[PDB]
């Protein structure tokens, strides 16, 4: 089960347009794309802890 | 059988390729595509 | 698939610009933005085929504090239209990104 969770931790938005990098990256200016995976960033570290 | 161009008919009005299309006033309005060989339900 | 149709949508922008007191430039209000006719009208357009291109052009005219373009932007006073993402959830460079 605490891999499954883990795994499945990686669908949250964490308040973003999308959980995929490469679609951000592929739908906004670096300088938003920067701001949004920020975010995913922070979440997936407090999930990995 | 054949290809029909946008906003057009049929011109020639059983082995092969088939072409589907959705037509609203006789005109070709949207194209589906090929019909693919392994069709087993439509709902 | 689908059938091949490609509208090109043109957004032609003309800036106003200006020298303050201060020496800066400064880009007036009244700048004009020019979309595509579309229904006998040339401020809302809507995209009607399957595939569409976005393109932008740029015209810069300078006045003296009185609202009277009538002489071409020079060094100082040049100026590039450009389109920032502003609040939606994409940018108006990457509409050309499939
Ligand atoms: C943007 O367009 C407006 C009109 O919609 C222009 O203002 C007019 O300018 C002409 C001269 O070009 C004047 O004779 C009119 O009296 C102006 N009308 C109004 C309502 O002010 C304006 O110059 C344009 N701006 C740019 C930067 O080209
Ligand atoms: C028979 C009338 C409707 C035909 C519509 C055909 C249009 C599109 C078909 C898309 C491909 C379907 C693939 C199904 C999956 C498979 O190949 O097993
Ligand atoms: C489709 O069928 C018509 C009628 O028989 C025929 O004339 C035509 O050549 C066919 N087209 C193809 C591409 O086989
Ligand atoms: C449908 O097409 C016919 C000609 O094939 C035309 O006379 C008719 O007005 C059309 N109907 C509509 C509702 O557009
Ligand atoms: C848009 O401008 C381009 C050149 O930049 C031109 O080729 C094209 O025809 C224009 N599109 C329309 C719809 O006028
Ligand atoms: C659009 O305007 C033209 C004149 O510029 C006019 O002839 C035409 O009828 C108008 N189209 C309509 C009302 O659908």
């Amino acid at each position: 089960q605490a891999l499954s969770h883990l795994t499945v931790q990686l669908q949250n938005n964490f308040q973003a347009i999308s959980s995929s990098i490469s679609d951000i990256y592929n739908r906004l200016d670096p300088p938003s794309a920067d701001a949004q995976v920020d975010r995913l960033i922070t979440g997936r570290l407090t999930a990995l802890n | 059988n054949d290809t029909v161009r946008e906003s057009s008919f049929y011109s020639y009005g059983t082995d092969g390729p088939k072409y589907c299309y959705v037509l609203y006033n006789g005109t070709a309005l949207k194209y589906l595509g090929t019909l693919p060989p392994s069709v087993k339900e439509i709902a | 698939p689908s059938f091949y149709s490609h509208t090109s949508v043109n957004i032609t922008i003309d800036l106003g610009m200006k020298l303050s007191g201060y020496g800066q430039p400064i880009a007036s209000a009244l700048s004009n933005i020019t979309l595509p006719m579309q229904d006998n009208n040339t401020d809302v357009y809507c995209i009607r085929s399957n595939q569409f291109s976005v393109y932008v052009h740029s015209t810069c005219k300078s006045s003296l504090w009185d609202n009277v373009f009538n002489s071409d932007c020079t060094d100082v006073l040049h100026a590039t239209a450009v389109i920032k993402t502003g609040t939606c959830p994409f940018s108006f460079d990457k509409l050309n990104n499939y």
